[PDB]
């Protein structure tokens, strides 16, 4: 018999992004080919199968720095981190291959699906 | 607010 | 020129609630008249003007335990904590006064608004 | 996915 507030999840995510932009309560640095990205472990886990696995590991859950595979492109990661905190994906002809490869590595199934569809349309 |  | 994934914010919140239910990466205990509630500081801040003010304070941001005013009802808090993580509010004739009072104290404006409207309809 |  609950009532539901339609905009609540969006408003929560908007506030989480405001905290990220002001570097409030960020608890991890993600290192991508020397580029550094500060974030909240819980948001990373909520969006990515890879971060979910990393931060549920009894040893890795305590790390303040995570280094990604050197093949990962920092721009592709940046676009995906922005998507995690906003639901908006900056998908462009010039970045689609790097975004899809990063989303496959991060295990972000819905992003991989839209990249596959956008690539299929251009062939 | 809605009835979900 | 971004594309947007409609269900992303809801899916993020659903995963944050799964982490809460499994007590994963919870970093604070909220004490309400001896009852204890584990949660994520970032989610509390994203939903409540009171928690936002508390955890942006340079001393309180580091506390692992927060004690609420003794007038706060634990059931009212529990219903509001559930709403924070789900967008669903269990509003009933028997709890509406305690829920509104707790939402006013926590500074959850949209919850206060619906409680005022539901109370006005019964008079 | 939509055009926001
Ligand atoms: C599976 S239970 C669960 N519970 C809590 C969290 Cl934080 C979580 N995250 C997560 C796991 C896998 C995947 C994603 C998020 C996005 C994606 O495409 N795959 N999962
Ligand atoms: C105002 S900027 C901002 N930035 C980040 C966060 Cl985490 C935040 N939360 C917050 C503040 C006030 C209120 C709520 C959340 C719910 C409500 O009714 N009032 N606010
Ligand atoms: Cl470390
Ligand atoms: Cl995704
Ligand atoms: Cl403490
Ligand atoms: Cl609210």
């Amino acid at each position: 018999s609950c009532i539901q507030f339609t905009r609540h999840a969006s408003d929560v995510l908007l506030n989480l992004n405001r905290l990220r932009s002001r570097d409030i309560l960020t608890d991890v640095v993600i290192v991508v080919s020397r580029e550094q990205f500060r974030a909240h472990k819980t948001v990373l886990m909520a969006c990515s199968g890879l971060f979910y696995s990393i931060f549920t590991d009894q040893l890795k859950c305590n790390l303040s720095v995570i280094n990604l595979d050197p093949e990962i492109n920092p721009e592709g990661f940046c676009i995906l981190l922005d998507f995690m905190y906003t639901s908006r994906l900056n998908l462009r002809e010039g970045n689609i291959m790097a975004v899809m490869a990063t989303a496959m590595y991060l295990q972000m199934e819905h992003v991989v699906d839209t990249c596959r569809k956008f690539i299929k349309a251009s062939e | 607010w809605v009835i979900p």
